[PDB]
């Protein structure tokens, strides 16, 4: 019935206060009410801390912050093997005490930042000590990956395609969402170029809020987590679907807000507003799960989805007659009191694995060689218990990634 | 998480009292007084570079390390002078000499174990060690020497903390010292290969980037120190802040190190404007990138402009967004794409702190790993052989039990070095 | 030219069966297969080549120009239980069980005395270890570092290697045996040799040519590159395997480079190392340079065998 959730990195546990924010708030449980059902890793404790002494402070227990004083260090190896692995165990031990506690649950949703030293690394053992521990659950993975030109960190590729090749063996289904891609969207769909990291986080802090939270709530067409790998992924690979949120309007500009549903889905399509620089430049979808929210007439989806059925401009693929899975919930969205959110009275987070991420994976490969082909910051890893081969060992993993996103 | 300080040198000295006249304003440490931190966050901290006795007596964990008493002397009997425990000043009243043999052989030889002495009582002070900070420069005795031994021998008691260097590479136009390319290329040859992070700055870049950015007219040493201390105080300390994304000593290392030799820096500040007028606050961002990334404003002699980049650290501190950064850096890595280097997808390690420089509204740390560097290297390594190939002042060195092939060594070393960072 | 060359161990009756199978489907002489792999690189040694045979095509030429006054460097490489030992050394005294170096032991000193009337030959052997990239000398052992010096060309040595002269083939037997027994070798079961410890045999074929007082000074580096490995996870383990995987990965990387710079690119990372200090004379003069790669069938082997294939494909292709 339950899923844990793993806030792994930095990201992962910004992104995590951002979505444990937006639950409370639609829940009526302030400050101070029950007791999450999480967990807060990190190998540097001034950002677990902000956890520890910021907004949503004594809505945890010390138990469920995990935290490694030492060094988190911007590199796969380190936070995977070297570091990372001390804390590791302690980690497990939550999501063992945390897993028991519970009643029959369905998985862990695990939040990390692909790109990063404790988000990779780390991770990648711990959703790697999970399918071992837990076979039989679900391990949805929601990601942030890579911007397309606007990285960070300045080995990024080493350490993404490091969580991919070691998790990808290990997650149900691994949700998307593009850092900058999602700018676009606070610069053309809300117009703002002062957005706080603390935004995308309150926009994922949307879209996952009706991933798990409003579906694990009883509705006019339910949907398990199950149901989301099941309907969502048709081949073993981790496979990879996109974020999208429709009612992504701002709550000051304009006002059409009253988007019927034959409106608010017909945007999700466009490719200016999917929390991923995957365009469908050529990407045919191929199972997209359509979760709905709000005031929803299942006629209107079936008609507004029949419609788009039929604008084949969208191409689905061949192996796949129907592909959308309609998920209807009842209680409509609920923004931030006075972020920037629009704040209507429905919406539609539509994920999907799209042919797309051919492109996004290629082009985050196509890095890393520039880079291993002079080992670059090679000495910082291998000096870190990795060695020739993790590496390339792992570049021809996503290889196979490159031609399988291709063939299928 | 922690560092200890080491001030080599009279200069890495002078600068200590810098460098510890600023971090502490931003940690509100007083003289020997606590924390009067202007707010909470300066202090959740501080450990990076203190240690807890008293309870309003924060000492800083460095090292005072020199061979000439007058000058620990003088930063003993001023200003914060009298907030380090006696115990860290590891003076050798001997005859400091300006020579790099007569401090790393010689003289500096017998006071080393009177130090790593100390530099042990530090490190096993508490929590975990990250690593330590090195000042000094590499035209003296007691700077290039001593101080270069003090790390050789720090290298060796924990291969696993960090080592960044700070140092005050000959000043090309002129030259400060004498022998200066002796008492240098010597230090250089043993910081490529023990310190993992070095950053170089230029009393003349300075001057320069303090003389025409800061319309500043008299820039007393006192200034340039001031100014370089501000750069070292993003650098470290500042990421043991929180951040959107931020970064630590060794992020800093394993982001900007393709290459084993150590390589290094050229520290560059932000909001570099002249006090009344100026005070343009033109800082909205684009203007920090406008800044860091011209060519004066780098601490270093050389420019950017004369040679491509491996890796570059905009350390920002102060809020901002985490697009109007991250993209920022883009077009500058697009206009540029001329120097930059290509085999690094994205040459840029954006850093982001939250809480900025106690008075100001936003500022950014530049850390850049460019090949620009070669042509100073060069320039050392030229002014030896022009004179060793005469053996100019080389008696003042064997003299104190050095040797002919010791020199060889270290130019040709530190010559590779110019080599290799070509091969980029 | 730098060349690679694979070495298949085979299989005994006792393991056939027990776990571990072949993986290695080899093509011709020169290919070897494995998953996906349509071309290997010049010389693929099958699990029925002799030791004789890897020592004619490999070692034979290097040893000859070696006298010749030249420099020569052999590498070797491969895990646990993938055949290293068996190559290099083998049996002390087997007549066809023994390895590289006491073949060209016994090749010197059959030119010695049948051909010295004008030359008066000294060979000097030096047994070095790099441990914790610190120069261990192995012919006294309370030596923990051991420092480069530089030649008349500004080229770097490594002064204070306790050298011997050996002029029979037992005394170079005897300064192996002496080097071994203070290798740093993991205690496992008895049969596995889990080298931490990079080893770097000198042969120092000094000729003196007693007319003129020339005298010639070639090097052969043997070098055992303990190498990079298939082994298990490290970050709460006190063992040296952390250690080790600390040492097999900076030199394995600074390997990759040197090929690459021997196959083409402008000069780099020389003195970067202890080990790339000692074979200098061997990189980048006139040298010949051949790494011997092994790896057994067991499973894990690949591992190691697929890093040997890779430091030489990259580079021809
Ligand atoms: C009224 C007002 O706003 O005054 C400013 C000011 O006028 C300017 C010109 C300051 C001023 O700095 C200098 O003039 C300067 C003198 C010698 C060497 C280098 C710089 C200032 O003195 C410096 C001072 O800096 C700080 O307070 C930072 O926290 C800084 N602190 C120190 O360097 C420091 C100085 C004395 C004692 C202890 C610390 C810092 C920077 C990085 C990391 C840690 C601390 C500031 C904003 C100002 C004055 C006071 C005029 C500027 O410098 C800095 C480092 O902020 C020079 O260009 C900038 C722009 C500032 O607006
Ligand atoms: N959406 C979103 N992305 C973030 C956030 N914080 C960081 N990121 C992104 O995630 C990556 C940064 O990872 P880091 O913060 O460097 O590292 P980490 O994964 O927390 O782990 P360490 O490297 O060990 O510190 C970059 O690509 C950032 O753009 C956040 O709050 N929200
Ligand atoms: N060609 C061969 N013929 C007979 N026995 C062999 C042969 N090659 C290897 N062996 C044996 O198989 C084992 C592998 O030996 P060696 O001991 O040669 O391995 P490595 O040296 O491959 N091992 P390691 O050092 O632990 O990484 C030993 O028991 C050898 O005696
Ligand atoms: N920035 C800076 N440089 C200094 C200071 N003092 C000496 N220097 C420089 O250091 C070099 C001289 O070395 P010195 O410090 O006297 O050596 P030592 O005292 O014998 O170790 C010259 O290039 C000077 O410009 C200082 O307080 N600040
Ligand atoms: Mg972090
Ligand atoms: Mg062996």
């Amino acid at each position: 019935r339950e899923c844990i959730s793993i806030h792994v990195g930095q990201a992962g546990v910004q992104i995590g206060n951002a979505c444990w924010e937006l639950y409370c708030l639609e829940h009526g449980i302030q400050p101070d009410g029950h007791v999450p059902r999480a967990v807060f890793v990190d190998l540097e404790p001034t950002v677990i801390d902000e956890v520890r002494t910021g907004t949503y402070r004594q809505l945890f227990h010390p138990e469920q912050l995990i935290t490694g004083k030492e060094d988190a260090a911007n590199n796969y190896a380190r936070g995977h093997y070297t570091i990372g692995k001390e804390i590791i165990d302690l980690v497990l031990d939550r999501i063992r005490k945390l897993a028991d506690q519970c009643t029959g649950l369905q998985g862990f949703s695990v939040f990390h930042s692909f790109g990063g030293g404790t988000g990779s690394g780390f991770t990648s053992l711990l959703m790697e000590r999970l399918s071992v521990d837990y076979g039989k659950k679900s391990k949805l993975e929601f990601s942030i990956y890579p911007a397309p030109q606007v990285s960070t960190a300045v080995v990024e590729p080493y350490n993404s395609i490091l969580t991919t090749h070691t998790t990808l063996e290990h997650s149900d289904c691994a949700f998307m969402v593009d850092n900058e891609a999602i700018y676009d969207i606070c610069r053309r769909n809300l117009d703002i170029e002062r957005p706080t990291y603390t935004n995308l986080n309150r926009l994922i802090g949307q879209i996952v809020s009706s991933i798990t939270a409003s579906l694990r709530f009883d509705g006019a067409l339910n949907v398990d987590l199950t149901e989301f790998q099941t309907n969502l992924v048709p081949y073993p690979r981790g496979h990879f679907p996109l974020a999208t949120y429709a009612p992504v309007i701002s709550a000051e500009k304009a006002y059409h807000e009253q988007l019927s549903v034959a409106e608010i889905t017909n945007a999700c399509f466009e490719p200016a507003n999917q929390m991923v620089k995957c365009d469908p430049r050529h990407g045919k979808y191929m199972a997209c799960c359509l979760l709905y929210r709000g005031d929803v007439v299942p006629k209107d989806v079936n008609a507004a989805i029949a419609t788009i059925k039929t604008k084949r401009t969208i191409q689905f693929v061949d192996w796949c007659p129907t592909g959308f899975k309609v998920g209807i919930n009842y209680e409509p969205p609920t923004v931030v009191p006075g972020g920037d959110l629009a704040k209507v009275q429905r919406a539609v987070c539509m994920l999907s694995n799209t042919t797309a991420i051919a492109e996004a994976w290629a082009r985050l490969d196509h890095k890393f060689d520039l880079m291993y082909a002079k080992r670059a910051f090679v000495h910082w890893y291998v000096g870190e218990g990795m060695e020739e081969g993790e590496f390339s060992e792992a570049r021809e993993d996503m290889a196979a990634l490159e031609k399988d996103y291709e063939e299928v | 998480r922690e560092i200890v300080h080491i001030q080599a040198g009279q200069c890495g000295n002078q600068i200590g009292a810098k460098f510890w006249e600023v971090i502490s304003d931003e940690h509100g440490i007083d003289p020997t007084g606590s924390y009067h931190g202007d707010s909470d966050l300066q202090l959740e901290r501080i450990n990076v570079y203190y240690n807890e006795a008293a309870g309003n007596k924060y000492v800083p964990r460095a090292i005072l390390v020199d061979l000439e008493p007058g000058t620990m002397d003088s930063v003993r009997s001023g200003p914060f002078g009298q907030i380090f425990r006696p115990d860290n000043f590891v003076f050798g009243q001997s005859g400091a000499g300006n020579n790099w043999a007569k401090g790393h052989y010689t003289e500096g030889a017998e006071l080393v174990d009177s130090v790593l002495d100390v530099v042990r009582k530090e490190s096993e002070s508490c929590d975990c060690l990250q690593g330590f900070q090195l000042t000094h420069s590499l035209g003296g005795g007691t700077g290039s020497g001593m101080g270069t031994l003090l790390i050789s021998k720090i290298r060796e008691e924990y291969p696993d903390r960090i080592m960044n260097t700070f140092s005050v590479v000959p000043s090309p136009k002129v030259s400060d010292t004498v022998v200066e390319p002796y008492n240098a290329t010597l230090s250089v040859h043993q910081l490529v290969e023990n310190t993992d992070e070095t950053y170089c700055i230029d009393n003349e870049a300075l001057y320069d980037i303090c003389f025409r950015t800061l319309k500043l007219t008299t820039p007393t040493y006192g200034d340039l120190n001031h100014l370089v201390s501000a750069t070292m105080s993003g650098v470290t300390t500042c990421l043991r802040f929180p951040g959107q994304l931020n970064a630590d000593l060794r992020k800093l290392a394993v982001n900007m190190v393709p290459f084993p030799r150590l390589h290094f820096f050229m520290p560059g500040f932000a909001p570099l404007t002249s006090r009344g007028s100026q005070q343009y606050r033109a800082l909205t961002v684009p203007e920090l990138t406008q800044q860091m990334f011209d060519a004066k404003n780098m601490m270093a002699a050389c420019d950017p402009r004369h040679g491509r980049y491996l890796t570059v650290a905009a350390v920002f501190r102060g809020r901002m967004s985490m697009k109007e950064v991250d993209e920022q850096m883009l077009n500058v890595q697009n206009k540029n794409s001329s120097y930059f280097v290509e085999w690094i997808p994205n040459n840029v390690k954006t850093a982001v702190c939250d809480i900025p420089p106690r008075g100001l509204k936003m500022s950014a740390t530049f850390i850049g790993n460019s090949t620009a560097i070669q042509e100073l290297f060069k320039r050392i390594s030229e002014q030896f052989t022009a004179m060793f190939r005469r053996k100019a002042f080389l008696h003042w060195y064997t003299g104190e039990g050095m040797d002919e092939m010791e020199f060889t060594e270290a130019e040709s070393n530190m010559n590779d070095l110019v080599s290799e960072y070509q091969q980029y | 030219n730098i060349k690679v060359m694979c070495r298949f161990r085979p299989l005994n009756e006792a393991e056939i069966l027990r776990g571990d199978k072949f993986i290695p489907k080899f093509k011709g002489e020169e290919t070897v297969v494995i998953q996906g792999k349509p071309y290997v690189f010049d010389r693929v040694l099958p699990p029925n080549t002799t030791q004789e045979q890897v020592y004619n095509a490999c070692a034979k030429q290097i040893v000859k120009d070696v006298l010749e006054g030249y420099n020569g460097t052999i590498f070797a490489y491969g895990q646990t239980s993938s055949g290293k030992t068996h190559t290099m050394e083998g049996k002390l005294h087997d007549p066809q069980l023994m390895g590289i170096i006491p073949r060209i032991a016994h090749d010197i000193f059959d030119h010695i005395y049948s051909m010295d009337e004008n030359l008066e030959f000294a060979i000097k052997v030096s047994y070095f270890e790099i441990y914790l990239d610190k120069i261990r000398d192995l012919l006294d052992v309370s030596k923990t570092n051991l420092a480069v010096h530089e030649d008349k060309n500004r080229v770097p040595y490594v002064k204070g290697c306790t050298e011997r002269f050996v002029s029979s083939p037992e005394e170079v037997m005897d300064v192996i045996d002496e080097g071994k027994s203070n290798r740093h070798v993991a205690v496992t079961n008895m049969n596995e040799h889990s080298s931490r410890s990079h080893s770097i045999f000198l042969i120092n074929i000094k000729q003196e040519n007693v007319e003129t007082e020339k005298k010639l000074s070639g090097k052969l580096y043997l070098v055992d590159l303990a190498g990079s490995e298939k082994v298990s996870k490290t970050g709460a383990e006190g063992a040296v395997l952390d250690e080790a995987k600390n040492i097999n990965k900076s030199l394995s990387a600074l390997g990759n480079v040197i090929s690459a710079l021997a196959e083409g690119t402008t000069h780099v990372p020389y003195r970067d190392s202890k080990m790339t200090r000692i074979l200098q004379d061997s990189l980048g003069g006139n040298c010949r340079t051949t790494i011997v790669i092994c790896c057994s069938p067991s499973v894990f082997n690949e591992a190691e065998t697929k890093s040997t294939l890779m430091f030489g494909q990259r580079a021809k292709s």
